[PDB]
């Protein structure tokens, strides 16, 4: 689901600006 | 048509009235942009309490003030950090803003000063922390809820742009919730004041309009583009391009494809395909009725943007409250002044 991809993806922390 | 004569002079009215307030703003803050408040307070002023985190210059530290017990937080940037590290324009850029706008949905700097070694932007402090562990704990917001915030943006972005300020670093993590539960826009670092395009790679990935990642030029409707992405994600709790890695959310933010949950109801559907349009001539905030094309979107319809200005409307949600005293723990390091000033020049405007 888009939801487990989410959570897949590492990015659902704070993120950093490039 | 639409509008029957009353809701359309309603309207007109209505318009009229956001140009005189703009005008009035803009002539306040030139009056503090051309001429820079300094040295409004000192370090001795303050008790250090907490340090709040850090940076590769800076810091940020909870203080009260030894008088009045009032609670901030006080960033310290290492001057000679900033200059080692190529940051000054930024940094005398970011305080001149901050202590030249005024809005209540805006972090407000409340002192600002600096010494032998370091610079020093006293702010408000909102214990209530950000919209990102909120967003993240509860999962998403019912469409009212997100809406509430988005009104805010959308106002302070109004606010913004007409003083010719792009903000450039919209996302949940830089949203503070204070509490009476309404929002505040912290960290100008990105921001910049200029009327008509500008070229630096600068955001944060899921945020970034295709414009910045391909290589044109851009202007302020990569604002509109970043609160189109607030929006989402508020509304999903994901945001609707992401990835392992950058590469892979730039491929999907300039596709010109976005997929949405099916709860979103219709009219938030057709608001965000209107905001996330990578096509700059039909995005709105870009187009001929500026901002108005979302202000009277039908997702926006129960909005009072009066009220929300005033502060008027209830809150979804309010932080739990705790005392300006009370406050993640990083280690706690010493506020060095040297007996020499360091970078005299290099920080006179500040
Ligand atoms: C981003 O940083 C990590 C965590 O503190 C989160 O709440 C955001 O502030």
């Amino acid at each position: 689901t888009t939801y487990a991809d989410f959570i897949a993806s590492g990015r659902t922390g704070s993120r950093n600006a490039i | 048509g639409h509008m029957g004569n009353a809701a359309a002079a309603k309207k007109g009215s209505e318009q009229e009235s956001v140009k005189e307030f703009l005008a009035k703003a803009k002539e306040e803050f030139l009056k503090k942009w051309e001429s820079p408040s300094q040295n409004t307070a000192q370090l001795d002023h303050f008790d250090r309490i907490k340090t709040l985190g850090t940076g590769s210059f800076g810091r940020v530290m909870l203080v009260k003030h030894k008088e009045t017990g009032n609670h901030y937080a006080m960033k310290i940037l290492d001057k000679q950090k900033v200059v080692k590290l190529k940051q000054i324009e930024h940094t005398l850029n970011e305080k001149r803003i901050l202590q030249a706008v005024n809005f209540p949905f805006l972090v407000k700097l409340e002192f600002s000063f600096k010494d032998n070694s370091n610079l020093y932007m006293v702010m408000e402090y909102v214990p209530g922390g950000e919209m990102f562990s909120h967003l993240r704990r509860i999962g998403r917001f019912s469409e009212p809820h997100a809406r509430f915030y988005a009104a805010q943006i959308v106002l302070t972005f109004e606010y913004l742009h007409s003083l010719d300020l792009i903000y450039r670093d919209l996302k949940p993590e830089n949203l503070l919730i204070d509490q009476q539960g309404y929002i505040q826009v912290t960290d100008f670092g990105f921001a910049k004041r200029v009327k008509g395009r500008t070229w630096t790679l600068c955001g944060t990935p899921e945020y970034l309009a295709p414009e910045i990642i391909l290589s044109k030029g851009y202007n302020k409707a990569v604002d509109w583009w970043a609160l189109g992405v607030l929006i989402y994600e508020m509304a999903a709790g994901y945001p609707p391009f992401f990835a392992d890695q950058p590469i892979q959310i730039y491929e999907k933010i300039v596709s010109g494809k976005v997929r949405f949950p099916s709860h979103f109801s219709s009219d938030l559907k057709d608001l965000l395909r209107n905001l996330l349009q990578v096509d700059l001539t039909k995005r709105f905030g870009n187009l001929k009725n500026g901002v108005n094309d979302i202000k009277n979107h039908k997702w926006f319809a129960t909005t009072d943007w009066i009220a929300i200005y005033q502060r008027k409307v209830e809150a979804p949600f309010i932080p739990k409250f705790k005392g300006p005293g009370d406050t993640d723990d990083y280690e706690e390091e010493e506020i060095r002044v040297s007996i020499n000033e360091k970078c005299g020049k290099e920080f006179t405007e500040f």
